[PDB]
């Protein structure tokens, strides 16, 4: 087969930038090579076709070339809906082949997460099980740190996290974290926090709840 | 005025065969190639084969003679079939349609949403859904959807139309079930004095459920 | 980037009946051939324009798109006899030119 | 009158030896074809570009070339060992690409 | 650099075949349609046939299947032939190249010159060619060309070189023998001083002759 | 047969004029038309095809128009180099067809004519013959009249006269009488005329010569 590469899959420019996605045939493709952006909501859109054409209602800022076997998509002025990720595709022979994609981050500025904490439903405690949630919210940049603790000691057992991809209007992060434990155990405590640590802070933002305390 | 739609059954197990349909609309299938694409999660895509306009099929190698490919053009619908899958095959399923630029080139002009399939021994399991009213300007609500197999669910706030401010959160498996949440900020003015509910779909089981969030 | 002067649209064509050939003729396309115990549905490759063209000094040229076309063999049926003709297919998208005054 | 925005060219081709494929092959392409015993000598309409972009282009605002595009035409081919029936690319025209500047 | 050149023998009584050549030049006959085309004397074209580029021919019917074309590519030469003349026959006969521009239209881009062919019972029959002297600014010569068959004879003065102020006339036909002349006009001190030659050319008959003009 | 007919098949202009050449087919031949050139020289050109498209170095001043079955060719700025005969041609079936063709002379001035005459050759008079030879060279308008006297008596019957085709470069128009007798006719007598009458005077211009002068 033709391998199609894109060494770099990952990438983060700001407003205003020009960017490169680059890709590589293993053999001559000549000009037989597609490029495509698949958002984040799953959609997948053809922008440049032969290595240079548009198809049609796609912006003047794309921009496709090629030297040898390499080829490069160019994004000039970058806009906020052009988050998303960028593959291409060698349309010479069958099996047709696609890059692995390079996903593309926007900068913004830096923002601190809204932090809310919640207690078990009572549906669930009904069940046998109780999981005490955890929202951090449309923070920048995405890395984030979650403790939790139970009557003022660490607990690290039972916590799965979950982060959502970028946000294409706003450019934020947001990412749930959720502290699984049996009915038993919870009704035994009565202090459960969330402790979030983030780059726009050294002091972590703490919210809190009280089982008995309602 | 062009697409396309897979329809597939999102869970089938390992030595079971599978098949996807195609509906397009917008244009003619006897003008047109369709062609099957696959993406494995967290991977890149693959592609299945072909079914050129005139009715002549061309398949991955790979595939090992798996797959096969046919058609109904008056009903605007083309069909994958696939034989002893795999758990390689757990994959989003993807029709695309072809176009031409003369002679001289080729590509995928449209192409349809995907269908989530999962292989598996794993049973379907329904979710379980829970309401998360806050603690004891603008308030944050949620809705956590417990123990279901396989992907994928859609989770909606007020039937789609509070739809700013929803975040829903990529699942996690944990012992062959998904766990995933979902949050929703309205103002405080908003809550409780206008009901806010929570709609689970879960297309595997054909489970809809609808959870109000009640304050304590 | 690139673009073309004049918009193109490319299909299979599978429905063909009727057809001008080489000589002039109006013919009958079949929808089957047969080369050698091997039954093939008749198809062809066409293209032409999408509906003067793009790029063009308008101040010294009237313009416009035009659909031109090219001879491909093909089973066809002249009256009663059946053979192996060139016809006249859809085949590209061109600008042509024009002085004004 | 009318002219040309690119100067084509048209001839038959009676002595083609080799082509690509529509699924990206390189093939050889038969001299004679047979049909229900009928030997035709197998033939191809082709047109392509006569060799300061092209005519009547604004050249202000657009860079141009004229380009051979091209058309799929059935013919009697061999794929190594195994002779069928195949869709190959032939030139069939020649038109003009823009380019903004700059 | 693209010429075609018409031979034939001018010549053939009624009844007898006809064959002529069209050698072509700066091109090659694999790639290009050949046509055959026939202009009677004081009448209109008439498209008789062509040879298409893959060998293959068409032909007016209303010759009555008596004409026929063949070529040889590597020879770069097209051959016309046709059986059982009649008078009606007697025509200028050229070869012409097809153009096409795309498959949209079609054309003779590139003619030959023409041989005359005369179909009769009548014989060859050579010129007597006879000088004109003036009586006993500018002289004004002469060249008497009587009883030929067939036609045409050429005229030059000066083996071409005298080719200004020269008027060859039309031949006239009496009692089945053509008489044609010619004039050239030049300067005083280079006429009797210099010799004035008259040369005449009758392919049928494949004489050539000169006359000087001299005084009396 | 698809009928081609040019129904004026003589026309006359001046240098500078726009000259309309028409073109009439019996059936529709939508736009496969095409228009020859054909010089006195003998040699065919062709100026225009699918009823508007120029073939390459053919001038800007031709043009090709068309409307139902009816087909124009038309030069503005007439040139001096146009004399030749346009004809058409359909290109939409077999058999191909002509149209008979449309002559164009060009105008000029009035010329009278440069008349000389010859005796029959003293190689002719040894054969049995004896022709006498009258040119009439660089006329115009076409038209004019030859009367031959032998010794001042009219001589009608004998007498083959010949016109050129009009001259490219310069538009006159030339011609040569010929009065043939039997060498024993052409020794009974002396004198021997031509006599040109033409259009640039009512006076004829006379050459003569006497037999036994000399």
């Amino acid at each position: 087969d033709i391998q199609m590469t894109q060494t770099t899959s990952s990438l983060s420019a700001s407003l205003g930038d020009r960017v490169t996605i680059s890709c590589r045939a293993s053999q001559d493709i000549s000009n037989h090579l597609n490029w495509y952006q698949q958002k984040p909501d799953g959609t997948v859109k053809l922008l440049i076709y032969y290595i240079s054409r548009f198809h049609s209602g796609v912006p003047s800022r794309f921009s496709g070339s090629g030297s040898g076997t390499d080829y490069s998509l160019t994004i000039s002025n970058l806009e906020q809906e052009d988050i998303a990720t960028y593959f291409c595709q060698q349309s010479k022979t069958l099996p047709y082949t696609f890059g692995g994609g390079t996903k593309l981050e926007i900068k913004r500025a830096d923002a601190a997460p809204t932090v809310s904490i919640f207690p078990p439903s009572s549906e669930q405690l009904t069940s046998g099980g109780a999981s005490v949630v955890c929202f951090l919210n449309n923070f920048y940049p995405k890395d984030i740190n979650v403790k939790w603790k139970i009557d003022g000691s660490e607990r690290q057992n039972g916590v799965l996290n979950s982060w959502t991809d970028q946000d294409s209007k706003d450019s934020t992060y947001s990412m749930s974290s959720t502290l699984t434990l049996t009915k038993d155990e919870y009704e035994r405590h009565n202090s459960y926090t969330c402790e979030a640590t983030h780059k726009t802070s050294t002091s972590p933002i703490v919210k809190s709840f009280n089982r008995n305390e309602c | 005025q062009v697409q396309l739609k897979e329809s597939g059954p999102g869970l089938v197990a390992p030595s079971q065969s599978l098949s996807i349909t195609c509906t397009v609309s917008g244009f003619s299938l006897i003008g047109y190639d369709i062609n099957w694409v696959r993406q494995p999660p967290g991977k890149g895509l693959e592609w299945l084969g072909m079914i050129w306009g005139d009715g002549t099929t061309d398949y991955n190698s790979a595939l090992k003679s798996r797959l096969s490919i046919s058609k109904d053009n008056s009903k605007s619908q083309v069909f994958l079939k696939m034989n002893s899958l795999r758990t390689d095959d757990t994959a989003t399923y993807s029709c695309a349609r072809g176009g031409y630029y003369y002679g001289t080139s080729y590509y995928f002009d449209y192409w349809g949403q995907g269908t989530t399939l999962t292989v598996s021994s794993a049973s379907t399991t329904p979710p379980s859904v829970y309401p998360l009213a806050p603690v004891c300007s603008s308030v944050t609500l949620g809705c956590l959807v417990k123990g279901y197999f396989p992907e994928p669910v859609t989770l909606t706030w007020n039937s789609g139309s509070l739809s700013s401010g929803v975040h829903t959160f990529p699942a996690v498996l944990q012992s062959d079930l998904y766990t995933l949440s979902s949050s929703v900020t309205v103002t405080s003015s908003t809550w409780p004095s206008q009901s806010i509910t929570c709609n689970v779909a879960h297309p595997a089981s054909s489970t809809k459920v609808d959870k109000k969030i009640e304050p304590r | 980037g690139e673009f073309s002067v004049c918009d193109s649209v490319s299909v299979w064509v599978g429905d063909k009946t009727t057809a001008t050939d080489i000589k002039g003729k109006e013919v009958m396309v079949l929808g089957e051939v047969n080369i050698n115990n091997s039954v093939f549905k008749q198809y062809f490759f066409e293209t032409k324009c999408r509906d003067g063209c793009r790029g063009i000094d308008s101040k010294h040229w009237n313009s416009y798109c035009t659909t031109t076309h090219t001879f491909v063999k093909a089973l066809t049926m002249d009256g009663k006899q059946a053979a192996w003709r060139f016809i006249r297919i859809d085949t590209a998208c061109v600008c042509v030119l024009s002085r004004k005054a």
